[PDB]
């Protein structure tokens, strides 16, 4: 028969469960990357290898803000909660609505430079989210000093 | 999900008659965020909760 | 800590395969009080923690 | 990237002697960020592929 066991057993609270006959039960925790489980004989120089790789879970793209409403000439950010530090944006129509990420790439510093209406994307890695951001007009209503004047 | 054109459950003696059978309404889209890569020009950011329907 | 121009983790089935490894971001900057003798002008004084990025 | 105090070459009987020894220039920075990004927090176009000079 053999014995499975794993170097350095953390990736679980339980790493490599005992084995009934040939096989055994493997467990995870809050860890990430490869695993090691060798399928090693009582005594002799013989131990089989198995891949395992649990990857962090899922990845929960999600934007701080589901839609956005700047001004024309404005300027916003965006929090993106991403798991993977590399997160690249973009958003449709950069004349309107300009994108940049952060310096961890979590975050996205938004600038409605135009106006209209446009989408911006993050989170370039596997999954990607979507986040409107209506570039709204200023509208900032100037008033004359007077209107009916007699020159 | 599955469609069959009689009105009979998986349940029945003239289907299968294993498990339980229950109607489902509305259709399974796979996870995904719209505009993730900014593809969609002038279109709001539209935000999707896993496992929760709306 | 360690350094490799490799995408390689290190928990592969080659290393040791236990621990939590995490890919890192930025330079490491050893613990200190900056600015402790006012050496630079014009510096706030600013307050790290251990594993504190900002 | 290995940072070493003594000037001993990594081939070196005095040193590990294995590998190919060659001189580093400036701190190793982690994948993901390049620096200066932004005053208020907004964050520039970072840098990454491993010996790409840019």
């Amino acid at each position: 028969n053999l014995i499975w066991e794993v170097s350095n057993s953390s990736y679980g609270s339980i790493t490599v469960d005992p084995s009934d006959s040939k096989l055994a039960t493997l467990t995870s925790f809050e860890k990430e990357g490869n695993l090691v489980v060798t399928i090693s004989t009582a005594n002799e120089s013989v131990v089989a290898q198995i891949a395992v790789n649990i990857i962090d879970g899922d990845s929960g793209i999600f934007l701080s803000q589901d839609t956005v409403t700047i001004r024309k000439g404005g300027t916003t950010t965006l929090t993106a909660v991403t798991g993977k530090t590399p997160v690249t944006w973009s958003s449709n129509n950069a004349s309107i609505v300009s994108v940049t990420p952060n310096a961890n790439s979590l975050t996205a510093v938004i600038t409605a430079n135009g106006e209209g209406n446009v989408t911006i994307t993050a989170d370039n890695g596997t999954k990607t989210a979507s986040c409107e951001i209506v570039s709204i007009p200023q509208i900032d209503s100037i008033s004359l000093s007077q209107s009916d004047v007699t020159v | 999900y599955r469609i069959g054109s009689y009105y009979i459950t998986e349940e029945d003696i003239n289907p299968g008659d294993s498990i339980s059978l229950g109607f489902g309404s509305w259709a399974k889209v796979t996870g995904v965020i719209m505009g993730t890569g900014v593809v969609n020009p002038d279109g709001s950011v539209p935000n999707a909760q896993r496992v929760e329907f709306q």
